C-alpha cells in the first residue's frame, strides 16, 4: 500500500536539459509579462497627478490617489490569492516577475555551461533568449525603482532614506531576506543589464510581441532621461526614431481607425500578443464605459479639469481619441484611450471593451528626443522631430521652446501614467485646490479639497512600501517620516 | 468507543429533536463544556465553526473529526441526514479518548452515532410532522438613520452636489429630470409617472421590505423500528425544506432514507450495514460579504430614502433607478428570474462490518465503507433582456463526484488472569481515500429562450476553454491500547498510535503517538459508607496528537501552464515547495474531578487543560520580494491553559412536577510562543490583529481620543508618552507608529450556557441559553454610516448633523471632510447571551387512546428559535462575524409549530 | 450589484 | 413497499422506487507520439445522470357469497417517469504526459463546442381486473386498462 | 418526439444564429393495438413423472 | 467489464396490521466497448484476421 | 483501423 499523490496538471521544477524546455519556459516568462506591464497597474500613478478630479458615482475606489488621502495610502492594495491590486500588488508583480527571470536566465546559463543543446542555432537562440531575459529583469527592477525609492529633490524623509533603492536579490532564492540597496547598484545593475544585453540581440526585429534591441534602445533612453543624463538619452534615442513611422491619417475616423488596431498600428515598437480568447483584458477605470447593446455607455468615476481640455486644439486628432466628449452623453469630456480594439469582440458588432498591453511607442522616443535635445542646447533636432508629431497627430505647433514640450507629452502620454514622474522631475506643485472642473458638468463633477496638501519635494510622491515587508523584515528602512 | 478515564461528553437525543435548521452543530451550542460553536450566516446552506479547548493552530484547521457510525464524513455530507435518526452524540475531549482516530484528532472528535430499533414484539411506528416561518431579528441598527429629504439637505449643505447650490435645484431638475433614462426602454416609457415612480421626494421607501422577507420551513418524517430475537432495523423517510430569509434566493431542499441493519447469523458470526441516501437541492446567495451598492444589510442600511424600488400599489418592480446610471438596476426577483441557477445532488454512504468471535475473549472485527456524491450544477443568463449589456443569453453546466473509502479491522482480546486484574488488548488498521473530480463546459450566443443546450452557441470568439479540477488523499493508521484494570477503583489505559499520510513527502510522511490516562474510584474504595455524596472519580490523561489538515499537494516545487500565443505551450513557477513538511504534534495534559450527590440530584465535573502545540503548521507569509504568497511550514508553537466545569441538577416537590437545570461553562487562556522567522511579532495588514510572543492574537489598534473643541480635528493617543498634568498625550496626524497592540482577544475566552426544564401532567416547558463573553468586533458598516469624508451618497447616520461648525462648536462628532481610520472607536463588544429554544410541548394523556389499537401516542409542539437576545453590539448580529462585521447575512428567528403521531 | 464600495478590511479567523 | 390490512378481506398496497445512475467517461489521445499525424495531444471528458423514478398503488379486496363462489376484485394505479442527461467537454493541443487537463489546451482555433442531450418521458396507467372462481374446476378472469403515454 | 413539427439551430455565420426545418411532424400518432388469441392444454402422467 | 456490486432485500411485519418492506442494491461498472466490429477496416477484426 | 474497404450492405434487422 503506496500513498504518494501527485498533482494532476502540475509538473516538477527540473533544470533545462532541452531546447524545448527553454523555449516553454520564456513563453511562461512572457505571458507572465502580460499580466503586470498592464494598463490596469498604471492607472494609480496616473490618478495621483493634478489631470483629474472625482465625479458622484465614485464609491471611494480612485478617491485616496485623486484627493490625496494619506491614511489610506500607507497601505493601499493587497496581493492575496483572490486579488492583486493597489500598491501592495503592484510591488508584488514586479518582484515576481524579476524572481522568474532570474529563474530563467539563471537557467539558461547553467544550461548552456552543461552543453545539452544539440547544434549551434540552438546556442546561438539560447544566447538571444538569454539577452531578453536580462531585458525583463532590467524593466522590473526599473519599474520598482521608479514608485518606491526618492529623487534628489525631497526635503524631508525618514533617516537614513533619501539615498536608497530597493532591495536587489539577483538569484532565484524564494527566502531570502535582507535590507535594502543604495541608489548606485541598482541603477548600475540596471544599466549593465540593458548594456550586455544589447550586444546579443540582432538589429532588425523578429516579431513585434517579443523582445528586440529597439526596445532595449528605447528603455534605456526613457531611464536616462528620468536619471538626468541628457545627453546618453539622446544618443540612444537616435537608433530607433527613424525606423517605426508615424500615423497617416486626415481626419480625425482614421486615425481612431488605425489607432485602436493593434495589429495595423505601424508605431508600437513591444507589445504582448492577444486575442479574442486569451491575453484580453478589459481597461474601464478611467472612463467607466459599459456596452449597451450595440451602442458604448460612459460613467466614469473621474473626469479631467477644465484646462486638460484646454490643451486640445479643437482641429486635434486626439480630441476625439484619446479624450472624448461623452460625458452626459454630449456634455464632458473623459480619457477614453483604452476603449477596445475591435478584432478582440465576440460578436463583430457588440462591444466588450477589451483591450491588450502595449508596452512602448515611437510617439515617447520623439518626446525623449526633442526634450534631450532642448536640454543640451541642439535646437534643429528638437524643431524637426516635435514638429513632424504634432503635424501627424493633426495640429501642429508653432514654437518649440520647453513649454510646448510640457505641453505635447501632457496631451501624447495622457492615461499611461507618466505625469506624476514629470511633475516631479519639472518642479510643479499639486494647485488641485485651483483649477477649475468643466462647467458642462455641474452637479456630477464637483470640487473636493485635499486631504493633505502637496507641495514642491513632499515625501508622498514616492509611494510606502507595504505592511507585508517591514513586518517580515525588519531590518528595512521605510520611506516616509509618518 | 471511548476508554474510561477519558472526557467524554454525551448529548441526548431529546437535545437533537426537531430544530428547523440543517445546521445540526448550531443545536449545540452551549451544551458541551469547552466545545463552543459560533456560526456566521443565516444562510440555511451554512455550516457551523467549532473549536474544542481553543484554538490550536495558526495555518492548519481547527475542526474537530467528525464521525458518523464509524467512518469519518464532512459536515456538508452530514447536512443531508435526517436529524430524527440520530440516537446521541459523543463529544470526546480529550487525548486518552481520541486515540484509536486520528487524522485531526488532537482538535477532539465528535461522534454521531445513529438509531438502531429495540426488540419488542410488535414494531413501532412514528410520523412527525412540522411547518415554521422565519424572520430577521434585528431591526434597531435602521433606527438611527436618515431620512429621504433630511440626507438631501445633509448633502446639499456639505457641498455634493454643487458649490453653490440649493435642496430645489438639486431636487428638481437633476435627479427628478431623469425620465430621461426611463424614457429610452419600451417597457417602462410609458409607466414613468403614471405607475411607476423611481424618485419620491415626499415619502420613504422602506428598503428593509425590498430586501429581507418572511420564509416559510417545512419538514415531514416516517420511522418503522423494529426487532426480532436476533436481527434488528431502523428504516426512516423524510423530506426537508428550508426557503432563504433574504430576498435574494438560498433554499435548502432534500429527501432522505435510512436504514440500519443487524443480524446475528449463528454463535459465531454478528453482521450488519448501516446504509443511507439522499437527494439534494443547494443554493446560496453569495454576495454577502462584499459591499456593493444595492444588497444586503449595507443595502438596507446605505440606500437613499428617496429611491423607491416599489411601484404605486405597494409591489416590488422589476428596476429602480440610482443617479448617474445608465441602466435601470435590477430588483432581486427580477435578477433571481434573469439568471437562473440549479443544482442537484446524489448522495449515498453504504457501511458495514462483520464481527467473528472465534473462541471465548477475543473477537475480530471487520468494516468497510463507502461515500458517494454525485452533483450536477446548472445556470444561465437569460437573452433578449432589456436592462442587460447584451441581448445574448449564456449557459454554463457542471458535473462534480466525489468518492472516499474507507477500511478499517480491529482484533480485541480481553481476559482475567486470577479474579480482579480484567486486561484488555486492542490492535488494529484504519486505511481512509479520497478522490474528487469537477467538469464543466459553458457556452454563449443564444438568441431564443426554447433553443439553449450547450451545443446551440456562436463558434468564434464566443468558444471557450473548459474547467477541470482534481483531487486526492490518502491516510494510513496502526493503533493499539491496552487497558488494566483493579478490582473495582483503579484504571489504567495506555496506547500508541503510527500515522502515514499522503499530505507530506516520503521521508517526512509517519509519525508516532501516544497515550497514558487513569481512573480513580475514590467513593468505592474509602468513603463506601457515606450520607450525602453518592459518586466520587478522579481521573488523569497525557498523551500527543497530531494534525495534518493543510491542503493536498503542498510539499513540491510544482510547475504549472501559462500561455503566451496559441501556437506553442508556456511553463510557470507555481508554488515554491517545502521538502521537509511533516506533522504538527499537540500533547495534552487532561485532569478532572466528577462529583455526585443526593443519589443523582447533584452531578458536578471539573476539568484542567494545558494542550501545548508544537511544530505548528503555519501558512507563513513570504514577504513580497520572494514572488509568492505563502507557503505551509512547520514553524512555531502556541499554548493554552483552560478550565471548564459543569453542573446538573434536579429540584422538584410534587408527584406532578418535575423540574431540572443544568449549567455550563468554560474559560481558557490562549498564548503564542514561537513565531516563525525568530520574530517577536507580527501584524497581519489590515485585518487589526497581531501575533506576539506570551500573548493571544491581540487588536491592533490606534487609541482614538476624541475631537478637538478648538479646531474640530480627530484626536488619537500617542502611546506610551505622558503629559506633565498626568494626562496622556494627544496628536491629530494620523500614521502608523499610533497603533499598539490592546489587551482584546479575537477569539473569545468565556463560553458556556445554562438550562431550564419544568413539566407537570403533560405540558412540559424547555429553555436553553447560551452565552459568550470576551468577544470584541470591528464594524467594518460603520466606515460607511458614519463618515463626512467620502462616499457621501450613501445614507448616513443621525449623528452627522451636530457635526463640528463655526457656530455649533459644543459637540462630539467631527468636522465634515474627514476620512475616519481603523481605530478603537470601531472596535465594539460583541458578547452576547441568546435564548436558543423556547420548546413548550404536550403529550396528550394515554386515556384518550382506550379502544383503538390503531394510536397510542401524539405529541404537539410550540416551538421559538432565536427570539430573545441582549447584547449591546449595533450591527444586525454579534455572532455573524469573526474579526469584521463586513455586509452580513443575519441569523434567522424561527416559529415552528409541529405534531408527532407514535402508533 | 454594481459599483463595489471600498476601504474595507480583511477577514482573517 | 408498504401493505395495509385495515379489515378482513381487502389489503392496501403502496409501492415507490428510484432507480438513479451517475455515468463518468474520459478519453485521451496521447501527445509526443511518432507514428500520429500530430504530436499535440486531446482530451475529452463526459458525465452522464439518468434518473427513473416509479409509483404504483393498488387495493385489492377478496370474498365468498356462499361456499364456492370465489371472487376477487383489484383496482390499480400506475406512474412512471425517466429523466436524462449528457455533458461533454473536450479539449486539444497538449504537449507533456503531466500537464492534461482540460483547462490546458490551446485557446484560438482549436477551441470547440460542448456536447449536451436530453431526454424525458413518462406514462400513467390505470388498471382492474376481476378473477371468479367456482368450486375447483372453473376460473374466469376479466380485465381494463387505461393507459397514457408522453 | 416524434410528433411534432420542430425547428433546430443550423448557424451560417458567427454573428446571428440560423434556423433549419428538423423533422417533419405526425399530429395523428397514437398506440399500436395488437390482439393476441390464445388456446393451451396442460397435461400430466405418472403422478409427477410427465 | 467489471463491476462491485451490493444488494439487500429486507422484509418485515410491524403489527397485525401494516407489513413493510425494502430491497435495494447498488453497484459500481467499468465497461469499455470494441467499436471497430460492424465495420471494413483494413486491419481490425475477423475481416483482419482473413 | 484505417482504408474503409467498401460495397457492403446496411443491415436491417
Amino acid at each position: 500500500c503506496e500513498l504518494d499523490r501527485d498533482p494532476e496538471g502540475k509538473d516538477f521544477q527540473q533544470p533545462y536539459t532541452s531546447f524545448v524546455q527553454t523555449k516553454q519556459n520564456r513563453d511562461g516568462l512572457y505571458a507572465l509579462l502580460r499580466n503586470t506591464e498592464n494598463p490596469r497597474m498604471h492607472f494609480y500613478q496616473e490618478l495621483q497627478s493634478d489631470m483629474y478630479c472625482t465625479t458622484i458615482t465614485d464609491g471611494n475606489s480612485l478617491a485616496p490617489f485623486v484627493n490625496w488621502d494619506l491614511g489610506i495610502l500607507n497601505d493601499h492594495g493587497r496581493a492575496d490569492e483572490d486579488e492583486v491590486s493597489g500598491i501592495a500588488g503592484y510591488y508584488f508583480v514586479y518582484n515576481r516577475l524579476n524572481q522568474q527571470a532570474n529563474a530563467f536566465v539563471n537557467n539558461t546559463e547553467a544550461a548552456l555551461q552543461n552543453q545539452v543543446y544539440k547544434n549551434s542555432t540552438e546556442i546561438a537562440n539560447a544566447k538571444s533568449f538569454l539577452a531578453e531575459g536580462k531585458v525583463l529583469q532590467a524593466l522590473a527592477i526599473w519599474r520598482l525603482m521608479d514608485r518606491f525609492s526618492f529623487h534628489e529633490s525631497v526635503t524631508e524623509v525618514n533617516s537614513g532614506a533619501k539615498d536608497l533603492g530597493v532591495i536587489l536579490l539577483k538569484e532565484y532564492n524564494p527566502g531570502y531576506i535582507g535590507p535594502r540597496a543604495t541608489k548606485a547598484q541598482c541603477y548600475d545593475y540596471i544599466l549593465s543589464r540593458l548594456s550586455e544585453a544589447i550586444e546579443v540581440l540582432p538589429e532588425n526585429r523578429e516579431s513585434v510581441l517579443y523582445v528586440s534591441r529597439d526596445y532595449a534602445y528605447a528603455l534605456r533612453a526613457r531611464i536616462y532621461l528620468a536619471l538626468g543624463e541628457y545627453g546618453k538619452a539622446a544618443a540612444d534615442a537616435k537608433m530607433v526614431v527613424d525606423k517605426y513611422p508615424l500615423i497617416g491619417a486626415a481626419d480625425a475616423s482614421e486615425f481612431e481607425n488605425i489607432y485602436r488596431s493593434d495589429a495595423n498600428n505601424p508605431e508600437i515598437i513591444f507589445r504582448g500578443f492577444a486575442s479574442a480568447t486569451l491575453g484580453s483584458f478589459t481597461a474601464t477605470t478611467l472612463n467607466g464605459a459599459a456596452p449597451a447593446g450595440k451602442d458604448i455607455k460612459y460613467n466614469p468615476s473621474a473626469v479631467p479639469f477644465q484646462w486638460v481640455v484646454d490643451l486640445y486644439e479643437n482641429e486635434d486628432f486626439r480630441k476625439s481619441v484619446y479624450i472624448a466628449k461623452v460625458v452626459k452623453k454630449d456634455k464632458g469630456y473623459l480619457v477614453n484611450k483604452f476603449l477596445e480594439d475591435k478584432a478582440y469582440r465576440d460578436v463583430q458588432d457588440k462591444p466588450n471593451l477589451k483591450v491588450g498591453a502595449r508596452y512602448f511607442s515611437v510617439a515617447e522616443v520623439y518626446l525623449i528626443l526633442v526634450e534631450s535635445a532642448l536640454q543640451t542646447g541642439d535646437t534643429p533636432t528638437a524643431e524637426k522631430y516635435l514638429k513632424a508629431l504634432s503635424k501627424a497627430r493633426g495640429a501642429e505647433v508653432s514654437v518649440v521652446n520647453m513649454e510646448a514640450l510640457q505641453a505635447e507629452r501632457t496631451r501624447e502620454l495622457i492615461g499611461e501614467g507618466s505625469r506624476l514622474r514629470d511633475m516631479v522631475r519639472w518642479s510643479i506643485p499639486n494647485n488641485h485646490d485651483a483649477f477649475e472642473t468643466q462647467p458642462g458638468l455641474e452637479g456630477f463633477a464637483n470640487t473636493t479639497p485635499l486631504k493633505a496638501q502637496a507641495p514642491v519635494g513632499f515625501y508622498a510622491y514616492t509611494w510606502e512600501f507595504p505592511q507585508r515587508d517591514r513586518q517580515t523584515n525588519p531590518q528595512l528602512i521605510k520611506n516616509w517620516p509618518i | 468507543l471511548s476508554t474510561v478515564s477519558g472526557s467524554v461528553a454525551k448529548v441526548s437525543s431529546e437535545k437533537l429533536a426537531e430544530k428547523p435548521v440543517a445546521n445540526i452543530m448550531d443545536a449545540l451550542q452551549g451544551q458541551v463544556a469547552g466545545m463552543q460553536v459560533m456560526t456566521t450566516s443565516g444562510d440555511p446552506t451554512a455550516v457551523a465553526s467549532v473549536e474544542i479547548h481553543g484554538t490550536g493552530s495558526l495555518g492548519a484547521s481547527s475542526a474537530p473529526l467528525y464521525i458518523v457510525d464509524g467512518m469519518q464524513t464532512s459536515l456538508d455530507v452530514v447536512a443531508t441526514m435526517n436529524p430524527n435518526d440520530f440516537e446521541s452524540m459523543s463529544v470526546l475531549k480529550d487525548a486518552s479518548a481520541t486515540s484509536i482516530y486520528g487524522a485531526r484528532a488532537a482538535n477532539g472528535v465528535v461522534f454521531i452515532q445513529t438509531k438502531k430499533g429495540k426488540m419488542s414484539e410488535r414494531g413501532r411506528i412514528t410520523f412527525n410532522a412540522s411547518y415554521g416561518i422565519s424572520q430577521i431579528l434585528n431591526t434597531k441598527p435602521l433606527d438611527n438613520m436618515m431620512t429621504g429629504d433630511e440626507l438631501l439637505d445633509f448633502q446639499v449643505k456639505a457641498g455634493f452636489w454643487g458649490n453653490n447650490q440649493t435642496v430645489q435645484k438639486v431636487k428638481d431638475m437633476i435627479l427628478a429630470g431623469a425620465e430621461d433614462l426611463y424614457g429610452n426602454y419600451d417597457s417602462l416609457k410609458d409607466e414613468y409617472g403614471k405607475t411607476l415612480f423611481p424618485v419620491d421626494f415626499n415619502h420613504d421607501a422602506d428598503w428593509l421590505k425590498a430586501l429581507f422577507k418572511t420564509a416559510p420551513t417545512s419538514q415531514g418524517d416516517i420511522s418503522f423500528s423494529g426487532g426480532s430475537q436476533g436481527t434488528s432495523y431502523y428504516a426512516s423517510i423524510g423530506y426537508f425544506d428550508q426557503e432563504g430569509m433574504a430576498r435574494e434566493p438560498a433554499n435548502f431542499k432534500r429527501y432522505s432514507g435510512r436504514l440500519n441493519f443487524e443480524s446475528r447469523i449463528n454463535e459465531w458470526l454478528k453482521v450488519g450495514a448501516n446504509l443511507s441516501g439522499a437527494i439534494a437541492n443547494r443554493r446560496s446567495a453569495d454576495y454577502f460579504g462584499k459591499y456593493y451598492m444595492g444588497s444586503g444589510t449595507f443595502g438596507v442600511l446605505t440606500m437613499p430614502r428617496y429611491y423607491n424600488p416599489f411601484d404605486v400599489n405597494g409591489d416590488l418592480a422589476d428596476v429602480y433607478y440610482m443617479y448617474g446610471a445608465t441602466r435601470p438596476s435590477m430588483t432581486e426577483p427580477y435578477f433571481a428570474k434573469m439568471r437562473p441557477f440549479s443544482s442537484e445532488s446524489h448522495q449515498a454512504n453504504v457501511n458495514g462490518f462483520a464481527q467473528i468471535t472465534p473462541i471465548k475473549g477475543l473477537t475480530l472485527k471487520a468494516q468497510a465503507g463507502v461515500d458517494i456524491t454525485n452533483t450536477r450544477t446548472s445556470s444561465k443568463r437569460m437573452p433578449n433582456n432589456p436592462y442587460d449589456s447584451t441581448p445574448l443569453g449564456e449557459r454554463r453546466e457542471r458535473a462534480y463526484r466525489d468518492v472516499s473509502k474507507s477500511f478499517t479491522n480491529t482484533a480485541e482480546y480481553k481476559f482475567s488472569i486470577d479474579e480482579k486484574h480484567d486486561l484488555t488488548a486492542l490492535m488494529g488498521h484504519e486505511y481512509i481515500e479520497y478522490e474528487g473530480d469537477v467538469i464543466g463546459a459553458s457556452s454563449k450566443g443564444f438568441e431564443s429562450d426554447k433553443l439553449m443546450l450547450l451545443s446551440q452557441g456562436k463558434t468564434g470568439n464566443s468558444l471557450s476553454l473548459p474547467e477541470h479540477r482534481v483531487a486526492e488523499y490518502a491516510y494510513l493508521s496502526f493503533f493499539s491500547r491496552f487497558n488494566y484494570g483493579f478490582d473495582k477503583w483503579m484504571y489504567i489505559d495506555f496506547s500508541v498510535r503510527n500515522d502515514q499520510s499522503s499530505r507530506f513527502g516520503s521521508n517526512n510522511r509517519s509519525a508516532w503517538f501516544y497515550s497514558v490516562g487513569g481512573m480513580f474510584d475514590i467513593y468505592n474504595k474509602f468513603i463506601q459508607e457515606s450520607n450525602w455524596l453518592s459518586d466520587l472519580r478522579l481521573k488523569m490523561s497525557y498523551g500527543t496528537t497530531g494534525n495534518s489538515e493543510i491542503g493536498n499537494y503542498n510539499h513540491q516545487a510544482l510547475v504549472t501552464v501559462n500561455n503566451y500565443t496559441e501556437d506553442a505551450m508556456g511553463l510557470s513557477i507555481s508554488t515554491a515547495g517545502n521538502p521537509d513538511l511533516s506533522w504538527e504534534k499537540q500533547s495534552q495534559f487532561n485532569f478532572g474531578l466528577a462529583a455526585g450527590a443526593f443519589n443523582n440530584r447533584l452531578s458536578a465535573e471539573v476539568d484542567f487543560y494545558v494542550r501545548t502545540t508544537n511544530d505548528m503548521l503555519i501558512d507563513v507569509p513570504m514577504p513580497y520580494i520572494s514572488g509568492f504568497f505563502s507557503q505551509y511550514q512547520n514553524v512555531g508553537s502556541m499554548k493554552n491553559t483552560g478550565v471548564d466545569l459543569s453542573l446538573k441538577g434536579t429540584i422538584y416537590q410534587n408527584k406532578d412536577w418535575n423540574v431540572y437545570a443544568s449549567a455550563n461553562f468554560n474559560y481558557n487562556r490562549q498564548e503564542i510562543t514561537k513565531l516563525f522567522f525568530g520574530l517577536n511579532k507580527y501584524m497581519l495588514p489590515n485585518t487589526g490583529t497581531i501575533w506576539e510572543i506570551g500573548y493571544p492574537n491581540s487588536f491592533y489598534m490606534a487609541e482614538y481620543a476624541g475631537i478637538d473643541k478648538k479646531t474640530g480635528k480627530q484626536l488619537w493617543y500617542v502611546p506610551g508618552q505622558v503629559d506633565a498634568d498626568g494626562n496622556k498625550v494627544t496628536t491629530s496626524q494620523y500614521s502608523a507608529d499610533l497603533e499598539t497592540r490592546i489587551d482584546k482577544s479575537v477569539t473569545p475566552p468565556i463560553t458556556g450556557g445554562f438550562s431550564l426544564g419544568a413539566s407537570w401532567k403533560g405540558l412540559s416547558l424547555d429553555a436553553d441559553f447560551a452565552y459568550i463573553v470576551g468577544k470584541w468586533m470591528i464594524n467594518n458598516d460603520r466606515y460607511f454610516t458614519e463618515n463626512g469624508g467620502g462616499l457621501m451618497q450613501l445614507n448616513k447616520d443621525k449623528m452627522l448633523l451636530n457635526a463640528w461648525t463655526e457656530d455649533n462648536k459644543e459637540t462630539d462628532v467631527p468636522k465634515l471632510g474627514q476620512s475616519p481610520q481603523f481605530d478603537t472607536h470601531l472596535l465594539e463588544n460583541a458578547s452576547f447571551l441568546r435564548l436558543k429554544n423556547l420548546k413548550l410541548t404536550y403529550v396528550l394523556p394515554n386515556s384518550l387512546f382506550a379502544g383503538q389499537n390503531v394510536i397510542g401516542g401524539a405529541r404537539v409542539y410550540l416551538m421559538a428559535r432565536n427570539l430573545l437576545t441582549v447584547t449591546k453590539y449595533k450591527g444586525f448580529d454579534p455572532e455573524a462575524g469573526g474579526n469584521v462585521g463586513k455586509n452580513q447575512y443575519p441569523n434567522s428567528k424561527q416559529y415552528v409549530a409541529g405534531i408527532q403521531l407514535s402508533f | 450589484g454594481g459599483a463595489t464600495t471600498a476601504t474595507t478590511t480583511t477577514s482573517t479567523s
